[PDB]
DNA sequence: ACCGCTTAAACGCACGTA
DNA sequence: TACGTGCGTTTAAGCGGT
């Protein structure tokens, strides 16, 4: 039966990605997180969709982007494995 | 009448996150990079909806606008194009 | 009788809040319940968000 | 907010090897 | 030895209506 090496599909993975726009994580969970989040902030709160959707087009972007970092860091100790020290790294660097 | 408390986060799930990984360009990944990531996520979500709520807060609504989540992008130097 | 603080954990009050207020020297829901706002927010590391969720969850148990 | 149906994605596990 | 790949199962996200 036929299967691909270890890399292969991650790399297919990162150019179908890479070409594409369209959000990664699942509207209704998101949805649900940014008002749990919201309520510890303030009381009786209502959204926009366009709002929700703008908290998930910014969220996605940091995210996305914060792992170009990341990447950059592991890449740089001479791995291809991104690890939470990586991140922390370009956390610190960012100034976060 | 009541309506139940309840949590969130893991609902951002690991392929979700192998999704974005893969758009930043990362082709292999650490375990723990998930839990991290989420950790990441949430404090970054708060920090803009807080400021966002600020804003719908003083416009005294009770509805958060696309335009409350604009201006906390936007004076947290993380500008949003596209909800004007 | 007492309530003890513990119940208000399960209102959804964080527990490091509920330690602030052991540490404040309040160990029931009694004890937050018959209190203003101020009392909470004046502990160190407790808002007024988290004062007035503690509140409202106290008057619930209470 | 809810009901129902569908199906694709998530998940658990085995295994080999980078 | 931990992670990628593949496969069978299950779970829930998604879509459509109201």
């Amino acid at each position: 039966p036929h299967r691909y090496r270890p890399g292969t599909v991650a790399l297919r993975e990162i150019r179908r990605y890479q070409k594409s726009t369209e959000l990664l994580i699942r509207k209704l969970p998101f949805q649900r997180l940014v008002r749990e989040i919201a309520q510890d902030f303030k009381t009786d709160l209502r959204f926009q969709s366009s709002a929700v959707m703008a908290l998930q087009e910014a969220c996605e972007a940091y995210l996305v982007g914060l792992f170009e970092d990341t990447n950059l860091c592991a890449i740089h100790a001479k791995r291809v494995t991104i690890m939470p020290k990586d991140i922390q790294l370009a956390r610190r660097i960012r100034g976060e | 009448h009541r309506k139940v408390l309840r949590d969130n986060i893991q609902g951002i799930t690991k392929p979700a996150i192998r999704r974005l990984a893969r758009r930043g360009g990362v082709k292999r990944i650490s375990g723990l990079i998930y839990e991290e990531t989420r950790g990441v996520l949430k404090v970054f979500l708060e920090n803009v909806i807080r400021d966002a709520v600020t804003y719908t807060e003083h416009a005294k609504r009770k509805t958060v606008t696309a335009m409350d989540v604009v201006y906390a992008l936007k004076r947290q130097g993380r500008t949003l194009y596209g909800f004007g | 009788g007492p309530q003890p603080i513990s119940r208000l954990e399960q209102c959804g009050i964080n527990a490091n809040d509920v330690k602030k207020l052991e540490e404040a020297g309040f160990h029931t829901v009694e004890a937050v319940a018959y209190a203003p706002k101020k009392e909470l927010i004046n502990i160190k590391g407790i808002s007024e968000a988290k004062a007035d969720k503690i509140l409202a969850e106290a008057a619930k148990l209470v």
